[PDB]
């Protein structure tokens, strides 16, 4: 049974992460924030939640929505790093993998800044704390393929995923990196994570890979140079769409074909039919995470917490935008399942 | 973005237009609302001037700008008290935690 | 003087433009904000600093005519660096569908910017004339 | 007329919007950084005035100087002192501070006419 051996290594971690989950803003707290009508009032109201005084260093006048988002995300990352510190063995590998996605994001950001004529010194101020690694500034030697895996990326944990350098090439490299990383992490979950967490993380990673696959399939229609072979190379092999719907998406070269491919899958049909697609993807993610919190002795609770807290940071930011911009007529467009 | 204040020239010209080419139902209603609103859209003023062409253009200009939104108007008194308590706690934090 | 009536009309064309400039930005910002939301596909999150490219030569160039006492300014395509700016944010696969709406609003603002500059200059010329 | 470039002193979000519009970070030739990213609560009047002078006096190719209106309201005195025709200044609305006609020089100047 899961709880028989889970609490040997992950008892404290799971308890603390469950406390963090208890700290997620409930719909009532989101409504109270929504009632706020200025950024300083939002800061006061947000001090009453588990966010506490995270904005104590910011004066009421210096407060801005970017600072709110940055500070909430810094709190989230400090909490995640704390949970990672207490982690060991398979749990530590699980959290390292969680950070691998942000490492890939940081690689892409650094190379995009490099082609964009921004020095690495200033770009490191933008890199996520989770994705930091030693050779991060050394990877972006130049705007050529000799960078990354050729010189420095071999020392990074992303090295196995690398098996010109224009903006389009940058995005293709990033999407290939996510594809390989998601496949590798699905494999690690299947081979090394206990059964409840195994299935929960398998479902969550299937949804993540499907979100990607769908987004790439839809966006590559916009006069992109990615041929269907490259698209097939960009779609992960782990999603709920794999292999039938993934193949249909890869070959489809029109919106109607993509919609037909999605209609094949029960879990996603209806997402592309109506409403904003990203809203549907976020709602599905939140429902999956809320389900993931019903399982007690599962390390998926960590992932479910991260993607939950991350969503929270968006919501608190979106409200902070609508309050800042006086766009109150859409202040309720956030997703909150708690 | 802004209307024209209903100065003496504005009031006199609106009264004349009420019994002039601008005596149309819609134009007359707009003029009456402006008199109630103490200002008229200046595009409507130009339209009335065209209709008359009468009165001179010189006048004591005063632009009625769109009122600034009042922040916190929809706050409930309970919400106001909650914000006041949180503000008091934040003010205390500066030295209680020192 | 009858010309004052024209001034009012001029001001009207200014006022409407301001409102058409009040929108576009107003919309262009909120969709831009809604693009920070939907940040999963973004490189880092908020669209802003760390996304810009100093190597980006402006796609838009403004020409000053100086053909009369009233200064007249126009904006056109600039005469590779001259690329569509949305690609700066990862425009082929990663930009949210709302960043495109934000770009549309901000582009729609530019002709209004040129118009507003022109009307401001004409109003100042008339003010100095009267 | 050689003036063919645009200069902006603005907030990060307004600058992002202008970049999305098509304005570039540097001039087509002899490119130099033409964007000053004003930050609320972290920039004194001196810096804003210095960059305004940089864009208005030097950089002869700058036809248009787009300024977020709150930045101008911070340094309204310097803008009022400024007087030229080759470079044209235009206040534009910001994310948190929409365009405010009560802080527009044209409104006051026209009101001074009394007609």
């Amino acid at each position: 049974m899961e709880g028989v051996y889970f609490n040997i290594d992950n008892g404290f971690i799971e308890g603390v992460v469950r406390g963090y989950r208890n700290g997620l803003l409930s719909n009532n707290q989101y409504i109270n924030l929504t009632q706020c009508d200025t950024l300083e009032d939002l800061k006061l109201q947000l001090s009453s939640t588990d966010y506490g005084n995270f904005l104590s260093s910011v004066s009421s006048e210096s407060l801005t929505t970017s600072l709110i988002q940055e500070y909430a995300s810094s709190k989230l990352y400090h909490e995640f790093n704390y949970i990672r510190d207490q982690s060991s063995g398979s749990t530590r590998k699980f959290m390292d993998y969680i950070t691998y996605g942000y490492m890939i994001d940081n690689v892409a950001l650094m190379i995009t800044g490099t082609i964009h004529d921004r020095d690495k010194g200033e770009i490191l101020q933008r890199c996520h704390p989770l994705g930091w690694f030693d050779t991060l500034p050394t990877l972006s030697v130049a705007t050529d393929l000799e960078s990354l895996y050729e010189t420095v990326l071999v020392d990074t944990p992303l090295a196995p995923y690398f098996k010109e350098l224009d903006d389009m090439n940058i995005e293709i490299i990033r999407n290939k990196l996510y594809k390989a990383y998601l496949e590798d992490f699905y494999n690690f979950v299947t081979e090394e994570i206990p059964e409840p967490a195994k299935e929960c993380m398998q479902t969550l990673l299937g949804f993540e890979a499907d979100r990607r696959s769908i987004n790439i399939a839809l966006n590559s229609l916009q006069s992109s140079d990615i041929d269907p072979d490259l698209k097939s190379d960009l779609l992960p092999n782990i999603g709920k769409l794999y292999p039938l719907a993934t193949f249909h998406l890869a070959q489809a070269q029109d919106f109607e074909g993509v919609r037909a491919a999605l209609a094949n899958v029960y879990e996603y049909r209806g997402f592309l039919e109506t409403g904003n697609l990203e809203d549907h993807f976020y709602q599905l993610e939140m429902e999956l995470c809320r389900d993931a919190f019903t399982q007690q002795f599962a390390i998926s609770t960590v992932w479910a917490w991260m993607k939950s807290k991350e969503q929270e940071v968006r919501n608190i930011t979106w409200i902070a935008e609508c309050i800042a911009q006086n766009q109150r007529e859409r202040i309720n467009n956030y997703i909150s399942v708690y | 973005m802004f209307e024209i204040k209903l100065n003496d020239r504005i009031t006199e010209f609106l009264r004349k237009f009420k019994n002039s080419a601008k005596s149309n139902e819609g134009i007359d209603e707009d003029i009456d609302l402006f008199l109630k609103r103490h200002a008229i859209p200046m595009q409507s003023l130009l339209f009335y001037v065209k209709e008359y062409r009468i009165k001179e253009l010189l006048k004591p200009l005063e632009f009625e700008f769109k009122p600034k939104a009042v922040r916190g108007l929809h706050y409930s008194e309970d919400f106001k008290k909650k914000l006041e308590f949180l503000k008091y706690q934040e003010q205390e934090l500066e030295y209680q935690s020192m | 003087d009858e010309q004052y009536l024209r001034l009012i009309e001029l001001l009207s064309n200014y006022d409407s433009t301001l409102e058409q400039l009040q929108k576009g930005f107003q919309d262009g910002y909120i969709q831009l904000s809604r693009s920070n939301y939907y940040n999963k596909d973004s490189l880092r999150g908020n669209y802003g600093e760390d996304y810009w490219d100093e190597t980006y030569i402006g796609q838009l160039m403004a020409t000053v005519e100086e053909k009369n006492s009233k200064v007249v300014v126009e904006i056109v395509k600039r005469k590779k660096q001259d690329y569509d700016p949305i690609l700066m944010f990862g425009g082929v696969l990663s930009v949210p569908s709302s960043l495109r709406q934000s770009q549309t609003s901000f582009k729609g603002c530019i002709p209004l910017i040129a118009q507003l500059i022109n009307y401001k200059n004409e109003i100042l010329t008339l003010v100095e004339t009267l | 007329e050689k003036r063919t470039l645009i200069a902006v002193i603005a907030d990060e979000d307004t600058t992002t919007g202008l970049l999305l519009a098509g304005i570039g970070q540097i001039t087509p030739e002899t490119q130099e950084k033409n964007f000053f990213v004003y930050q609320e609560g972290k920039t004194t009047k001196e810096e804003i005035t210095d960059k305004f002078n940089h864009f208005t006096e030097e950089r002869d190719d700058i036809a248009i100087l787009l300024i977020n209106q709150h930045i101008a309201e911070n340094i309204r005195a310097r803008v009022d002192s400024f007087t030229n025709a080759f470079p044209a200044i235009l206040e534009i609305p910001s994310k948190d501070h929409p365009y405010d006609p009560e802080k527009d020089s044209v409104l006051k100047r026209v009101r001074k006419l009394f007609g």
